[PDB]
């Protein structure tokens, strides 16, 4: 994304959080207005802040916007349960000649203890290799807030192609779960020293690794 | 009271052309200063602006998708139409139309949004899953448990169900939500957390039932060996 947001921000009721939106000289630095949108899961986005800091009808003043340099920021004082949602900054970029959004920030209003994910990574099965296919399976469970980012590596090199990752969904215990899958040829799987799944939960990145020589 | 409502097909097949319609009420598309945009949102991903049309017939497009898009206005019906050519399953997304403030005295932002409409790009083919064992290690862990499972790959449509040992094993079972893949097929995994001490002696079988294709699979999951 041309505009960069943290994937997750969280606070308890009554706390203040801020969401940064970092751009560049082709958008926020060029003076193109920054706006913010709020999106409750299940619904369409709504305008929350326009021209940096103006609030539409119905948006409370504990929600504030600002701009400095190549960045913008959304502050929410006094978190209320209704603030739990995804938030997007938006501007214009004159190198791409188009309206651009940030990647989005899930704001969780904490209602239970924070919990780090359990991550399990499986290599391709011998049966799948015998069908001339290979899938790595990265399973992520029991985490709260319900927001993660997943990346993959072959040896030490980032791998972007062949990646399919779910959005976090609520479990019975009201913690969250997600999964990510990496599709490879059997030849790639056998040719690298190892492959890793990297799971980032509020700034904490844990990496699980599997190798074709692990038996 | 400006309102916008999207309409169009829920399902489109690959390479086909998608036509979406935005009906605007309470505001005339002929009025100076009135613009409307289309924005898409792939499942679980960020918003992405696609196109804008103004009260002159001025048309603006994402520079990355320009050659696939056309935006048009039907003044008779007060509607803005999006056409997007050569649909692929990677294009599955919710599409929104939004009244866009469009002029220097106001700003350039998405003021009033439609509710959105989901377009899924997929074939007409039902397809059952391939099921593969996710073998557990017998290696020591702090907790004395190991995870084993079954990968349920490349099926369509949802749903699928997974049981373990014909329903006799329910404790420690976690069947994950499915992923909709770039191919337009689904995959999911079901894992069981079991005692490592049992890996040599208990049998574990996952039973997959994909009722839409009438495919049933039993797969024995055996521990890793060397």
């Amino acid at each position: 994304s041309v505009l960069t947001q943290p994937p997750s921000v969280s606070g308890a009721p009554g706390q203040r959080v801020t969401i940064s939106c970092t751009g560049s000289a082709s958008n926020i630095g060029a003076g193109y207005d920054v706006h913010w949108y709020q999106q409750v899961p299940g619904a369409a986005p709504k305008l929350l802040i326009f021209v940096y800091s103006n609030r539409p009808s119905g948006v409370p003043d504990r929600i504030s916007g600002s701009k400095s340099g190549t960045s913008a920021s959304l502050a929410i004082s006094g978190l209320q349960a209704e603030d739990e949602a995804d938030y997007y900054c938006q501007s214009y970029d004159d190198s791409l000649r188009g309206w651009v959004f940030g990647g989005g920030t899930k704001l969780t209003v904490l209602g239970q203890p924070k919990a780090a994910p359990s991550v399990t990574l499986f290599p391709p099965s011998s049966e799948e290799l015998q069908a001339n296919k290979a899938t790595l399976v990265c399973l992520i469970s029991d985490f709260y807030p319900g927001a993660v980012t997943v990346a993959w590596k072959a040896d030490s090199s980032p791998v972007k192609a062949g990646v399919e990752t779910t959005t976090p969904s609520k479990q019975s215990n009201n913690k969250y779960a997600a999964s990510s899958y990496l599709s490879l040829t059997p030849e790639q799987w056998k040719s690298h020293r190892s492959y890793s799944c990297q799971v980032t939960h509020e700034g904490s990145t844990v990496e699980k690794t599997v190798a074709p020589t692990e038996c | 009271q400006v309102t916008l409502r999207e309409s169009g097909p829920a399902l489109v097949k690959p390479t086909q052309t998608l036509t979406l319609t935005c009906t605007i009420s309470g505001l005339s598309l002929t009025t100076s200063g009135v613009c409307v945009s289309w924005i898409r949102q792939p499942p679980g991903k960020a918003l992405e602006w696609l196109a804008l049309i103004d009260w002159d017939d001025d048309k603006y497009y994402s520079t990355s998708l320009r050659t696939r898009l056309t935006i048009s206005k039907d003044i008779s019906k007060n509607q803005v139409v999006l056409t997007m050519t050569n649909m692929d399953p990677v294009d599955t997304a919710t599409f929104f139309c939004a009244r866009t403030r469009c002029t220097s005295n106001w700003g350039y932002y998405f003021d009033s949004w439609g509710r959105g409409t989901r377009v899924t790009v997929s074939s007409a083919s039902t397809k059952g899953p391939s099921v593969f064992p996710l073998a557990p290690s017998s290696k020591s862990t702090s907790g004395g448990t190991a995870a084993l499972g079954c990968l349920v790959k490349d099926y369509f449509p949802e749903p699928v169900t997974v049981s373990w040992n014909s329903g006799a094993l329910t404790s420690g079972v976690h069947t994950f939500p499915a992923v909709l893949q770039s191919s337009g097929l689904y995959s999911l995994s079901s894992v069981v957390t079991v005692p490592s001490s049992s890996l040599g002696t208990q049998t574990y079988i996952c039973n997959v039932n994909h009722k839409p294709s009438n495919t049933k699979v039993d797969k024995r999951v055996e521990p890793k060996s060397c």
